[PDB]
């Protein structure tokens, strides 16, 4: 992890988000459950759509080797056409192996970088209100309803809520 | 009491991909962009079918080789497929002046229209249905390449020959014709009477004489002896100038170009499968949504990029414990 | 945002700081005002000013198509030269554009990267003696006079002055 | 420092640590000293390992340049055989120097980022127990043994410990 | 009361710029690196002007078209500019042997010296003021080529020839000549009286034999005959011998080569412009600081890099909203 | 009191490496992965020694350069060497047909095995002990090309030549032969009595007809005569066949071609050093771990990749104060 967000601080996965690659899950008076994170979510879908589009509109005029001949006196042109078609299907398959170790890498620290957003997001918010657990899960210095977890869930909550 | 926390997905999925730093990764979900399977087949291409020589090679079609009656004539196609060693080219043996010059011709091409522009019964003063060769068997039979004739001397005499064809079509002409090499003098005289012979040709291009070689080679076929056939694009409204005292082996039938276009000359063992396809490789056609694959690098048709990879996987998803 | 800042919790931009890249917005008893870091701003016109001319210095000897003409029984190589240059000048679109589009991204993450790190320069010395706002502004335990944020503003801010 | 932590708010480095690439240094009751983080070590000797084997192992297949000769009235396919040569290796050349300018940056930013990710390691644990100093250290509220140091050392640290 | 707040800039421009993830992401400062534009016109290269064949062929230049005396005499040239199609080129119908090797050595050379190697007027046993044609006409009257001569007989005679050149220059020499092949046997006596000819042509290096190819062929500007054209490098201190009893078309003039360097040979229509640059384009010239353009692949002196994009914006500044 | 502090290594280090933000960046640990030096000798591959023709061409060598008889008989070889300007080499002028084409097959042979495949004694109606020149000397006394003979009259008689050789042999053989031109028709009838003569070569592949060039040349090597050079690939049971009455340069030896292979034609000034490596380049040898190098593009063997850079550290440690 390049955010240590992801398998860093946070052990692991919560196999029962069916909903989304980023969320919560919390567990307050009338109970526990998960809800999918539609916005970071969004942002992310975005991401990787338009990089695989993109790694593919990359390559659509890649090279194309066309079928040539050569009789027993034309060795050298043969050879020079031999190994100018072999040239660029092996640097083609260089850029294509090598954009995809290159991108796939910054995939996975893109989903590091989200869920180390989504954690601050949250942190960024309930200051004093909370005490980070550091595992990845936040405790209120007050009871959280279930409409005060909405307000934490689409941007704006409110300080006003004393304190120990 | 009251918490918060926040997570992220997970899953069953054990599919991996690899990066700079690590390989074989587990990921939440991923994409295969790598096409790895074709079935197998010779298929049409966007339903026009292709033109499959078997045991014939494209000159033993081209000059109408007894054993490749099979192409005697041949619809549009939309690639060609030819053996790595056919078996049915040169049945008397010789050569073929720039040969790879006019398959090369032949990928931009995809319809010919033989037609006959010197009537085998046009010759008044030679003989010309005696040209024929245990070399180019028919059904059992002597014969001979069927888009030539081999004219030989007619009473014991060999006028010199002043033949002249118009190209009056408005597509080009593949037009052929060959000059014969003896073994002896003897074999010279026997056929063509005259010991000193040559053929001329014209056009508004081309200005070639051949004179024959008489001499000792090695049996190919059975025979010392060679044919030599030469070829040129006769334009549309130029004409072909033909003069000669022996050896000649004149033109008969020709081929109008009647579709240029992209095509292809496939090397392939395969034959005929019976299917359509929008992409053809030479071990078998591809029908995929992949931006690449690692079957063949000549293809044809809308194809996916070749790359040399068995494997491309791309990581839309994230880590899985 | 792949660190967050820019964007992020920090909602937009502030026009009226022509100063530079990156910099502050104070408001205490002698007035507001802007300043631009010279700092973070200096070790950012640096890296874009090398990272514009490292993609021109990787190029600058790329490939140059020269005229070579051929008859008409020479259609194989025409074509063979024909591909070959077409091949490479096909190969050198890609490394610019695709050079350009993996540049243009480190380019923005850089600047959010030093947001991020300009956040945490005051954030690692104001430690008790301000509130982290979270909307990317501090508010101060005690007056902070304009010798005050000057101390801060170059790297050396005072711990000893008292609480609440 | 994209991440920040290295020559950032850890002013430089270590001299006495001989032991590894990032560890500890603590000053207690029992004396001072010097522990290699062996964990963070380990993920980070396996990334230049496999970055390095992958770079020299995506350039095994390149390109060969073999000799061919032409005479006087060959200048032209010459001249194609000398540039169709010279063109893959200078592509070849581009593909090396560039991944290991953008390979060395993202090693560099990579050693900043398990810096950045120990001190969140350490500073996720001892809460309140401790007072961030800022310059990198931490200082605690209480005594703590080279007992204390361990289990901080590998990953579990007991809370129960008071306050000031 | 007191506060303190950490913020970027940003300001008015609308440019956009590209990333991987995301396309049209408007920035507070940019820098283009695609020169998208040139002045339309053919310039002087640092000062030196190109050599502009209009509706003349590099074998017309060279061979003396009576079409194309504007170029009798050319100075020193940077590039050569010709016509996709230029209308002056073998106005004697017929060919030129390693014409695109030649073309080749030109795009290697900046000057070239015309000298007369052999006088018109030291051909005493033949006619050398009668070999003219109504294909190469000049104000109207029938003429030929200014470079070489079409020698024909003279009292009935064509004695055969024997003349030897040798090049006493520091500059290699670029030495033209022609063969000429009738129609018919009755033309070949009328211009040369024997029946059965040649020319022979040797230096170090060059060993040949030409023989006419009397023979049919279709008009072309209105005749049947051809005029087939060779040449060499003469190399200095070395020498050049023709024999020939008939068919010659002797050299005259001869081209030294008095600077080798880096040139071109520009295909376009464009026709001289009145204007200087460091950079030429065949469809116009760039002044550019710009470390890529977009205008034309083939291309003369210090120039940006070709590409084959639209557009290519560098992101300097930061993200704007 | 108690304290816990996060560091980083560091060292003495002063070894530096460039990112694209920043160049000149010192480090506590790198990797060269550039080997930047060779031994400056030329090198047995793997145990096998290179053939190092000295001031010998293989055009000298495969016809038997009598000043170079080191070579008369020669091992199986690891690659080649040739020097940029090699002083023996046709010492009769003239040419040699598809040379390059020939060097190239080089490149693709590690033994030939010299047979005589037509004895010098076996010639019973021509002289065969007489051809020889002043410009081919060995010793001071005129010699000439040592795998083929020059085939002279013998009592004002030259018989026309019926010689044939079959391949007998399971490896293919080259057969190198020649013509000579002699400079007037003097010398003509001098050597061979028969004023106009050919020479004809025939196999299953093969049909050549040769006519010497009798005419004028600038003297090289004090002649101006010209022998010109040709060979071929005699498959196993093929037979080659000659046919001449005068100008012939016969066979006598040939090269059976017993070991294809990887194989190389190096342009090097170097001789031999005396050593053995698995990476031989044409300024010198290398023997290296590194991924890549910068020594020369032509190269053969297990090797390092070309790369035209200079310098080529990569980042293993961190950043260093
Ligand atoms: C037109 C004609 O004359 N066809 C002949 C043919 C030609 O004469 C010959 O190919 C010359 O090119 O000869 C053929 O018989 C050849 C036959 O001759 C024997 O002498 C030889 O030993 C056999 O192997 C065989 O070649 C032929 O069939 O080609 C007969 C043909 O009628
Ligand atoms: C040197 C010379 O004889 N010039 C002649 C030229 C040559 O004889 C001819 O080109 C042979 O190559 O002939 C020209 O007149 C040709 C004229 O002849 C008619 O028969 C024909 O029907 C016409 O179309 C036309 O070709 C010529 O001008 O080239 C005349 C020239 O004087
Ligand atoms: C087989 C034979 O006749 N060898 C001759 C050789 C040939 O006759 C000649 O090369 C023809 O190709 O002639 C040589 O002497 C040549 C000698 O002749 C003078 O006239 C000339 O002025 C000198 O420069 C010189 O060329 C020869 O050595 O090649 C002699 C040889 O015996
Ligand atoms: C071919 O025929 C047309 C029409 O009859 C004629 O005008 C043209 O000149 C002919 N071509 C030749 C070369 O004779
Ligand atoms: C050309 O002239 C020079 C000097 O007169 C002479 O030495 C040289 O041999 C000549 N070249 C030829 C091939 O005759
Ligand atoms: C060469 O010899 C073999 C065996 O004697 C024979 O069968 C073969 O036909 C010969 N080759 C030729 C071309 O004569």
């Amino acid at each position: 992890g390049l955010f240590g967000a992801i398998a860093g601080f946070i052990e692991g996965g919560w196999q029962g988000m069916v909903d989304g690659w980023y969320g919560y899950h919390h567990s307050n008076e009338q109970g526990s459950g998960y809800a999918a994170d539609k916005e970071s979510t969004q942002k992310a879908i975005d991401g990787v759509t338009n990089k695989v589009n993109s790694i593919i509109d990359k390559m659509n005029t890649q090279f194309e080797a066309v079928g040539r001949e050569f009789n027993n006196l034309e060795r050298r042109i043969e050879n020079l056409n031999k190994k100018m078609e072999d040239g660029f299907l092996d640097v083609w398959t260089y850029n294509a192996e090598l954009l995809v170790l290159m991108e796939n890498e910054r995939t996975l620290d893109f989903h590091d970088s989200n869920v180390k957003n989504l954690y601050d997001k949250v942190r960024l918010q309930l200051r004093d209100n909370a005490k980070e657990l550091g595992n990845g899960c936040f405790e209120f210095y007050h009871k959280c309803d279930n409409e005060c977890m909405e307000s934490i869930r689409n941007g704006t909550y409110n300080y006003p809520q004393y304190s120990e | 009491q009251d918490q918060i926390c926040i997570g992220y997905h997970a899953n069953n999925s054990t599919e991996q991909v690899d990066t700079i730093m690590e390989k074989n990764v587990t990921v939440t979900h991923a994409q295969d962009i790598l096409e790895k399977t074709h079935n197998g087949k010779l298929c049409d291409l966007d339903g026009v079918k292709p033109l499959i020589l078997r045991d014939c090679s494209v000159a033993g079609w081209l000059l109408g080789n007894p054993m490749c009656d099979e192409f005697i004539n041949v619809p549009e196609w939309s690639y060609i497929v030819e053996k790595a060693n056919p078996t049915n080219d040169l049945c008397y043996p010789g050569s073929f002046n720039d040969y790879e010059e006019l398959k090369y011709l032949l990928s931009r091409i995809n319809h010919f229209e033989k037609i006959q522009i010197i009537p085998k019964s046009s010759w008044s003063d030679h003989e010309a249905s005696s040209g024929v060769s245990s070399a180019c068997p028919y059904l059992g039979s002597p014969s001979f390449f069927r888009n030539v004739v081999w004219l030989i001397k007619k009473n014991s005499a060999y006028p010199t020959i002043k033949k002249s064809y118009n190209n009056t079509n408005q597509e080009d002409l593949l037009v052929l014709w060959g000059i014969h090499h003896p073994n002896d003098a003897a074999e010279q005289t026997r056929l063509y009477q005259n010991p000193t012979t040559y053929i001329s040709i014209g056009t508004s291009t081309l200005n070639q004489r051949l004179v024959p070689k008489i001499a000792t080679r090695s049996k190919v076929n059975g025979l010392s002896s060679r044919m030599e056939f030469f070829w040129t694009i006769l334009k549309p409204n130029d004409a072909i100038n033909f003069e000669s005292n022996g050896n000649f082996i004149a033109p008969e039938y020709a081929y109008k170009i009647v579709k240029k276009g992209d095509s292809a000359i496939m090397k392939s063992e395969l034959e005929y499968g019976n299917c359509n396809t929008k992409c053809q490789t030479p071990m078998g056609a591809i029908n995929s949504s992949m931006p690449f694959h690692n079957i063949h690098p000549l293809t044809i048709g809308e194809c996916p990029k070749y790359v040399k990879s068995n494997r491309l996987v791309l990581a839309t998803g994230l880590r899985n414990s």
